[PDB]
C-alpha cells in the first residue's frame, strides 16, 4: 500500500470501533514500532501485507519487511522533538530537553511528556530530522505522570 | 488485523511548542521489557 517514508498510525478493528494502538516510522522500506504495540502480529498497508522481520521484547522494538534501519543517537546535550501522534489528533512536534534514566548497564535519554498509551511508537528526532528513538516505554513517577525512555535499536 | 495510515513527515519544525522537564531517575529494566523505579 503506502511505503513512503514518514510517521504512521497503527490501528486495530479488534476492539470497539477503530482504535489507535500505536505509531511507527517507515524508513527505507522498513516499518519500525514498539513490540507492545503489535505483539509481533502482521500488519496491513492498504492491500499489502507487512510481516515482522526482527523483534525483541526486552528492547520493546520490532521492524517489518527488513532489519532495523534507525541508528541516530541523542547527543546527550541538545534539545529534541517528540513527533507526537495521539489517537484522533494531528501529528504535533513537541520540543523538549531530555532527562536521564540511570541503569546498571548505562544511561539512556528520557522524555518527560505524558500522552495516551496509543501514542507509543511516536518518533523522537534530532535537529537534522533523524529518528533517535521511539516513545512509549518508561515509568510512572511520584505525581502519576509518564516519563519515557528514548528507545533506540541497532542498525546491523 | 492491524492496519497502518500515514500521519506526517519526520522533520524538525522551528518554533514548535517547548515543554516538559528533564528528570534524572534511577530505573531498572526487567526481562519482560518493563522499567521500574529504584529509590
Ligand atoms: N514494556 C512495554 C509496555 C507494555 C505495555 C504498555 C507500555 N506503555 C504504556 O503503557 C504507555 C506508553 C506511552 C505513554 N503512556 C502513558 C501512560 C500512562 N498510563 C496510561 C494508562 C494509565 C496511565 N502509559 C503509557 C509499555
Amino acid at each position: 500500500g503506502e511505503t513512503t517514508d514518514g510517521v504512521y498510525r497503527v490501528m486495530t478493528r479488534r476492539l470497539l470501533g477503530s482504535t489507535q494502538v500505536g505509531v511507527g516510522v517507515m524508513q527505507e522500506g522498513v516499518f519500525h514500532t514498539m513490540w507492545h504495540v503489535t505483539k509481533g502480529a502482521a500488519l496491513r498497508s492498504g492491500e499489502g501485507r507487512l510481516d515482522p522481520y526482527w523483534g525483541d521484547v526486552k528492547q520493546d522494538l520490532v521492524s517489518y519487511c527488513g532489519p532495523w534501519k534507525l541508528d541516530a543517537a541523542w547527543d546527550g546535550l541538545s534539545e529534541v522533538q517528540l513527533l507526537a501522534v495521539p489517537p484522533g489528533e494531528r501529528a504535533k512536534n513537541i520540543q523538549t530537553l531530555p532527562g536521564i534514566f540511570k541503569t546498571k548497564d548505562g544511561d539512556i535519554g528520557a522524555v518527560a511528556l505524558d500522552y495516551p498509551a496509543g501514542t507509543s511508537g511516536s518518533p523522537i528526532l534530532d535537529k537534522c530530522g533523524r529518528v533517535i528513538g521511539l516513545y512509549g516505554n518508561g515509568v510512572v513517577i511520584k505525581n502519576g505522570s509518564y516519563v519515557s525512555a528514548i528507545t533506540q535499536g541497532k542498525r546491523e | 488485523d492491524m492496519y497502518i495510515e500515514r500521519a506526517g513527515d519526520i522533520t524538525w519544525e522551528k518554533d514548535a511548542e517547548v515543554t516538559g522537564n528533564s528528570p534524572r531517575l534511577d530505573v531498572a529494566l526487567d526481562e519482560s521489557g518493563d522499567f521500574s523505579l529504584v529509590e
